C-alpha cells in the first residue's frame, strides 16, 4: 500500500460491481459511507468509480 | 433503467434520438424517453392516468 | 373589419391575461427542477439513494421550497383575479348602459 501523502488511485469503469461482498464481510473495522446507503448500491448506477 | 426509476407506461418513441443520445428531459427535469439499455429501442414514458 | 385584420397590436388587452397566466405556470413548473439546497430535484433518485432519516433531511429542503413556490403562484392568482374581476364589472356595466 501507498504512503497517505502519496496515495494511489485506480479507475474502475466498465464492470459489474458487487458491494455486498465488502460490506457484508467480517473482516473490516470501518465501513462508513456518505451520500448514499451501504445497502442501496447494488441498485445503483455509476459513470465510474 | 440503469438505475433511472420511476413509474409510467412505456411506449414506442417517434423521436429520432441521435446514436449518442441516451434519454429525453421535460422542462421539469423530469425523464420522458430512455434509450433500452439492451435493444437501443427508444421509449416514451407517460405517466400512469 | 379592415383594421382589426391589419393591426398585430388590436387585441394586445387579451393577448397580455392569456400570455401572463402561460407564464406563471411555466415558472410554476421549472421550480421542480430547482434543488433548493437538497443533494437533487428529483424525488426518486433521493429515495433510491439515501436511507429513511438521510433522505427525509433532503426531501424537507424540496417540500419547503415547492410549498413557498406554489404559495407564491396562488398569491399571485388571488391578485390578478381581482384586476380581472374589475374588468368584468366594468364590462357588465357596459352591457347594460352602453
Ligand atoms: C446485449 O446488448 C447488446 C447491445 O449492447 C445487444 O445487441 C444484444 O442483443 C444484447 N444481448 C441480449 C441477450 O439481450
Amino acid at each position: 500500500f501507498a504512503s497517505v501523502y502519496a496515495w494511489n488511485r485506480k479507475r474502475i469503469s466498465n464492470c459489474v460491481a458487487d458491494y455486498s461482498v465488502l460490506y457484508n464481510s467480517a473482516s473490516f473495522s470501518t465501513f462508513k459511507c456518505y451520500g448514499v446507503s451501504p445497502t442501496k448500491l447494488n441498485d445503483l448506477c455509476f459513470t465510474n468509480v | 433503467f440503469n438505475g433511472l426509476t420511476g413509474t409510467g407506461v412505456l411506449t414506442e418513441s417517434n423521436k429520432k434520438f441521435l446514436p449518442f443520445q441516451q434519454f429525453g428531459r421535460d422542462i421539469a427535469d423530469t425523464t420522458d424517453a430512455v434509450r433500452d439499455p439492451q435493444t437501443l429501442e427508444i421509449l416514451d414514458i407517460t405517466p400512469c392516468s | 373589419q379592415d383594421s382589426l385584420s391589419s393591426t398585430p397590436s388590436a387585441l394586445g388587452k387579451l393577448q397580455n391575461v392569456v400570455n401572463q397566466n402561460a407564464q406563471a405556470l411555466n415558472t410554476l413548473v421549472k421550480q421542480l427542477s430547482s434543488n433548493f439546497g437538497a443533494i437533487s430535484s428529483v424525488l426518486n433518485d433521493i429515495l433510491s439513494r439515501l436511507d429513511k432519516p438521510e433522505a427525509e433531511v433532503q426531501i424537507d429542503r424540496l417540500i419547503t421550497g415547492r410549498l413557498q413556490s406554489l404559495q407564491t403562484y396562488v398569491t399571485q392568482q388571488l391578485i390578478r383575479a381581482a384586476e380581472i374581476r374589475a374588468s368584468a364589472n366594468l364590462a357588465a356595466t357596459k352591457m347594460s348602459e352602453c
